[PDB]
């Protein structure tokens, strides 16, 4: 839909992709590719970095899941 | 020679390819991200595994991802 | 007198030990002058082991067959002092050094850049948790009833 | 008000409706709410057994030091053999009885209506453990007089109630190391101290 | 508290720092290391040289009042160096505590003067007492100000708390003055003085 | 100086500050209190 498809550009985020460094870690959602082709399209900020110094990553809709907080 | 795979968590940045010392690598078009291109690895005979380009592979893990196997002459960087 | 140690108090080897050190200390002691600074160090060092062998004794320790004290971990009452006494007066600051920097680290945590407080390190927060690990044995408790102590995965 | 030291803001999770709170709480302790609870009954039961305690010592030592009677010295008072009974069934006796006092007040502090309602016989009174209030039990087994029948608006009480058992808490350290340096009674360093003030105190002990 | 951008300093020609703009009671512009950069640390200091000035002019009356009126005009005073070994109706590790539980009372009201400004001017016994110091470090109660000199015009004030400060940094120089003489020279301070107006040439710090 | 302290307060500055102290803690224990190996209060 033209409105919001993700959660929202600041809610903190918990990444269930197993494959990332930060798994089963909180993060903060900066933006969220609206176009309905793309398939990884939250990018998220985290606050500790990955061993390659890079705290952002895109994750999809399903491989992420918002915190009660 | 080695066997050099892109997954789709690929940004196209252009830093694999722009890194790599023997044209292993080519950027190609694509749909799954905002640049709308992607690498590919056509010339992996060429590949000798140093693995510059997935250290400038900016993703979760990687990207682009090069698997050492049956090596050559060429993969094994030999000028004689 | 268990583990087949004899104490020091009345052990032949342990006062032998005693002997052959002061009779190396007072050889050494021979070449110098009895009021100069060598000799009063010499002097001093031979009422320090005459003591420290005398303390060791009256401590009731066990000294085997080699004339040395063999300390008692098994959790005698009479050995307490050997393992159990320093062992909660290590725990305890051990467990302060712990809590202190644990709690500096929550403390830190909710900074923009907490890394650079872990190179310059905050003194004034620091010295008011300082103290705050003085208290580290009912505080942990409570963390860990109250679920403060272990985090949560989320 | 005055928080315990002058020039410092009290905690923000303690101040006010307390029993005389003060603000003393440099080490983080009663930051947790239910800890601050948990410590609130712990510290009312501990000042309310330490006066006990110098009540207990203070009196036997009046008795004592004058020659009234001639009771032992509160350092060397637990081997005194009864003849009635021995003091391996008294420690049985007490862990009994204690237990039986200190798991109700227990399962009073996590649940208050218990040990009133259904099933908690106590020779059929179930309702002299109403409770009311956490340490501060109440009823006719625990107050016979109620000179504080309310509670919540007996802060005069309460606080004298505190500061009095705080105070008790001290002497009661007091009685554990100057009896352990000394090897004496507390009236007799008192009596020490009041006739040579300035050359018997706790640094005049070499 | 009023700045003063041409006032004479420690050294004339040169410019003081930024954060001695001429308010405190005596600031000549000396501090090369910079040592009171900060406010608060200027704050700090203000009062650390004010106790310290304090507790040094009650030492240099105490050293040298006891030493002028025992050597000219009579009396029997043992020393200021020596008086530490001498015997009174006290033990020496017992008064010691009790001048410390009695002095750090008073320092603790004014840890709470420093870091809370007006949070002890109110006396805990009886709440009716009071000191009147709006400003840090000079309280004006009846205790310490009963003769009411410590109030009026700032100006009047300031030229007061400058002289105080200026009788209280020579007061430090002088006390340890006399430590330095009692080590390096033998006898005391107003027998080192008479010695020098005997001689001022063979009577100094040199001996060779 | 703010920054002064700031150094001062940084991680080696004030690790051998700490641990001058506690050596000179630890070594003013092991002169007054030498030659230790049982803790003999109430023992
Ligand atoms: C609280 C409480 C405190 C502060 C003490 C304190 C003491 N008890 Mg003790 N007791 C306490 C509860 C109880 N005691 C005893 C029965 C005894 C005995 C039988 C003995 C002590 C002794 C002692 C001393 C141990 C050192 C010390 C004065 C010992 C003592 O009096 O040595 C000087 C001793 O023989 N207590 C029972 C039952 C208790 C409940
Ligand atoms: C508290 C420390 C203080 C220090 C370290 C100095 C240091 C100095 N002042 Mg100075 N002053 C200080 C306080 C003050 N001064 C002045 C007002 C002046 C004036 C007017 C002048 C100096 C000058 C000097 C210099 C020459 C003195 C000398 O040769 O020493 C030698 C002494 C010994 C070796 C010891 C023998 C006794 C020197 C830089 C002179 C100067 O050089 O001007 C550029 C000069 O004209 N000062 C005032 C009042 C505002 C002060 C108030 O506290
Ligand atoms: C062990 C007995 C005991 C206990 C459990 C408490 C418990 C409490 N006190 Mg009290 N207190 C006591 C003895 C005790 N007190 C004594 C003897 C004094 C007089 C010195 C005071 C004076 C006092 C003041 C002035 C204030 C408190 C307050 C509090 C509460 C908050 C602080 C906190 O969490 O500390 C919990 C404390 C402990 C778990 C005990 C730690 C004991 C350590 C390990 C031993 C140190 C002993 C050593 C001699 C020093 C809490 C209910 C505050 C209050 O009432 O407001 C809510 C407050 O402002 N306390
Ligand atoms: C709390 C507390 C505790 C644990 C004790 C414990 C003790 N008291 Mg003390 N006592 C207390 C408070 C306490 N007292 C108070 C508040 C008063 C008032 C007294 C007045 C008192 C007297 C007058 C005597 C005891 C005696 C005793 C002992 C025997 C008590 C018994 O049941 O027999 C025992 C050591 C007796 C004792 O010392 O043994 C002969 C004794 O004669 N107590
Ligand atoms: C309010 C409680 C209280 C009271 C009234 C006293 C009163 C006294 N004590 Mg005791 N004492 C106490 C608490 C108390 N102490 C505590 C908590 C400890 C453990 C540190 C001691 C340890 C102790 C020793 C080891 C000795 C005394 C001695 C004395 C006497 C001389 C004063 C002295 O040495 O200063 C000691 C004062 C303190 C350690 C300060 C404690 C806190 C104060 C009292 C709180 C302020 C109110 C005096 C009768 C001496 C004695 O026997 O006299 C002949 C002595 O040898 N006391
Ligand atoms: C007790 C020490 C002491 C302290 C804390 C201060 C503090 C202060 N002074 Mg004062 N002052 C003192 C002694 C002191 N003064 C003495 C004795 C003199 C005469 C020599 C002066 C002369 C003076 C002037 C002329 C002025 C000040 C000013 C100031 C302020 C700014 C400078 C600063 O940050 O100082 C901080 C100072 C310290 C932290 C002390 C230094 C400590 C190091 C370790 C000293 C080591 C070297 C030293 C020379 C050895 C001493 C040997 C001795 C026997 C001679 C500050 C309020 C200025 C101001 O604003 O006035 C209100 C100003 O204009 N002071
Ligand atoms: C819990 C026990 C406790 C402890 C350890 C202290 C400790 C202290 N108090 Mg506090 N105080 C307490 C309870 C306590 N107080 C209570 C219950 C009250 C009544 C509300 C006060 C009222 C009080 C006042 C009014 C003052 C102090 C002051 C002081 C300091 C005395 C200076 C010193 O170290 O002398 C050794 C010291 C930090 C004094 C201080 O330094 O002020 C900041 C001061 O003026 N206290
Ligand atoms: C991990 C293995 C190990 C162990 C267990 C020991 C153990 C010991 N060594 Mg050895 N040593 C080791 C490794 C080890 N060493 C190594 C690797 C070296 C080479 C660097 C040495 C070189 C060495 C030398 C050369 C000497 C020792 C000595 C000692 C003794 C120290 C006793 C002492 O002074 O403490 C006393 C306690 C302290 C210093 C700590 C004080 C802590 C403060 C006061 C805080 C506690 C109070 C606090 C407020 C809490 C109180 C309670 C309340 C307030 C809550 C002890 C038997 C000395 C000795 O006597 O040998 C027998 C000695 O001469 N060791
Ligand atoms: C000298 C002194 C301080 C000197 C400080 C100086 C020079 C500071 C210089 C600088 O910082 C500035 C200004 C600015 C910075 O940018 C630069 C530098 C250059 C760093 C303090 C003395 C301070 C001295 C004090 C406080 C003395 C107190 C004395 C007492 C209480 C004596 C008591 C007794 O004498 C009796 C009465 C009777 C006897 O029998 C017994 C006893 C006990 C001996
Ligand atoms: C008696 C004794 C003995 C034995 C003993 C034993 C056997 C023990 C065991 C023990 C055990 C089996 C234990 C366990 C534990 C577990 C756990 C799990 C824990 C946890 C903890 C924690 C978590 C903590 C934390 C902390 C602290 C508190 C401190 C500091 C900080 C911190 C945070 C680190 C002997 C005879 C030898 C000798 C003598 C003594
Ligand atoms: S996989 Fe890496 S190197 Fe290749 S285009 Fe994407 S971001 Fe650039
Ligand atoms: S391993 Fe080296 S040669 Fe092979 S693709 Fe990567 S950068 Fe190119």
């Amino acid at each position: 839909k033209p409105p919001p498809i993700g959660p929202k550009r600041g809610s903190k985020v918990k990444i269930l992709r197993r494959e990332s460094y930060w798994f089963k870690n909180v993060g903060s959602v900066v933006a969220v590719d609206q176009d309905p082709k793309t398939r990884y399209p939250v990018v998220v900020r985290f606050a500790k970095v990955n061993y390659a110094n890079i705290s952002t990553n895109n994750y999809a809709l399903d491989e992420v899941e918002e915190v009660a907080a | 020679s080695h066997s050099v795979k892109i997954y789709d968590t690929c940004i196209g940045c252009t830093q694999c390819v722009r890194a790599c010392p023997t044209d292993v690598l080519e950027m190609i078009p694509w749909d799954g991200c905002k640049a709308k291109q992607i690498a590919s690895a056509p010339r992996t005979e060429d590949c000798v595994g140093c693995k510059r380009c997935e250290s400038a592979c900016p993703t979760d893990f990687l990207s682009v991802r090069v698997y050492l196997w049956h090596e050559t002459t060429r993969s094994m960087g030999l000028a004689y | 007198d268990i583990s087949g140690l004899t104490p020091c108090k009345d052990s032949k080897q342990f006062a032998k030990r005693e002997k052959q050190q002061i009779k190396k200390l007072e050889s050494s002691l021979k070449l110098y002058a009895p009021e100069s600074a060598p000799a009063l160090a010499l002097n001093a060092q031979i009422e320090k082991t005459k003591r420290r062998f005398d303390n060791y004794g009256k401590y009731g320790l066990l000294c085997g067959s080699d004339g040395l004290p063999h300390l008692i971990v098994n959790g005698d009452q009479r050995h307490w002092g050997e393992f159990i006494t320093p062992g909660i007066l290590f725990l305890y600051i051990a467990g302060w050094i712990g809590w202190v920097g644990r709690s500096y680290l929550i403390a830190i945590s909710g900074e923009k850049k907490p890394a650079m407080k872990e190179i310059i390190i905050d003194v004034p927060l620091a010295s008011r948790i300082i103290f705050r690990g003085f208290i580290w044995p009912v505080a942990a408790y409570r963390e860990f009833l109250n679920g403060d102590l272990i985090a949560k995965d989320v | 008000r005055a928080t315990w030291l002058p020039g410092l803001n009290p905690p923000p999770y303690l101040d006010g409706n307390l029993a005389g709170d003060y603000g003393f709480d440099p080490l983080g302790l009663g930051e947790d709410p239910e800890s601050l609870k948990w410590y609130v009954q712990a510290e009312l039961v501990h000042s309310r057994f330490a006066m006990l305690g110098v009540a207990g010592i203070l009196f036997t030592d009046l008795l004592r030091t004058t020659g009234i009677r001639n009771l032992p010295v509160w350092y060397e008072a637990g081997a005194v053999k009864f003849d009635f009974a021995s003091t391996k069934t008294l420690i049985v006796v007490q862990f009994l009885l204690m237990g039986f006092a200190e798991t109700k007040r227990y399962m009073d502090f996590v649940s208050p209506g218990s040990q009133a309602k259904e099933g908690s016989f106590f020779f059929g009174l179930e309702a002299a453990l109403e409770g009311l209030e956490p340490g501060y039990p109440g009823g006719p087994l625990l107050n016979p007089l109620g000179l504080a029948k309310d509670v919540q608006n007996a802060h005069d009480w309460k606080l004298k109630e505190i500061k009095n058992g705080r105070l008790a808490m001290m002497a009661m350290l007091g009685f554990f190391v100057q009896a352990s340096v000394t090897h004496t009674g507390p009236i007799d360093n008192l009596v020490e101290h009041l006739s040579n003030p300035w050359h018997k105190t706790i640094i005049q002990t070499l | 508290v009023a700045a003063d951008p041409d006032r004479p300093i420690w050294f004339p020609g040169s410019t003081p720092p930024e954060w001695l703009d001429g308010s405190l009671p005596g600031d000549f512009g000396f501090d090369p290391l910079g040592l009171s950069s900060d406010p608060d640390s200027l704050k700090w200091n203000v009062q650390a040289e004010i106790v310290h000035c304090r507790w040094a002019m009650l030492g240099a009356a105490g050293i040298f009042i006891p030493e002028f009126l025992t050597k000219i005009g009579i009396l029997n005073t043992p020393s200021w160096y020596t008086a530490g070994e001498q015997e009174y109706f006290t033990d020496k590790t017992t008064l010691f505590v009790v001048e410390l539980i009695l002095i750090g009372w008073a320092e603790g009201r004014r840890w709470a003067d420093i870091i809370k400004p007006g949070s002890v001017n109110t006396d805990p016994v009886f709440p009716n007492n009071k000191l009147t110091g709006t400003d840090v470090g000079y309280p004006g109660g009846l205790w310490f100000d009963p003769l009411g000199w410590g109030s009026g015009s700032p100006a009047k004030l300031k030229e007061l708390r400058t002289k105080e400060i200026k009788n209280g940094r020579l007061a430090m120089l002088a006390v340890m003055g006399a430590w330095f003489q009692h080590i390096y020279t033998g006898t005391g301070p107003i027998d080192n003085l008479f010695a020098h107006l005997a001689d001022p040439g063979h009577a100094t710090i040199f001996a060779a | 100086m703010r920054d002064l302290k700031t150094y001062l307060s940084v991680a080696p500055v004030l690790s051998t500050l700490w641990f001058g102290s506690l050596a000179g803690l630890l070594i003013e224990i092991n002169r007054l209190f030498p030659d230790a190996l049982t803790f003999p209060f109430f023992s």
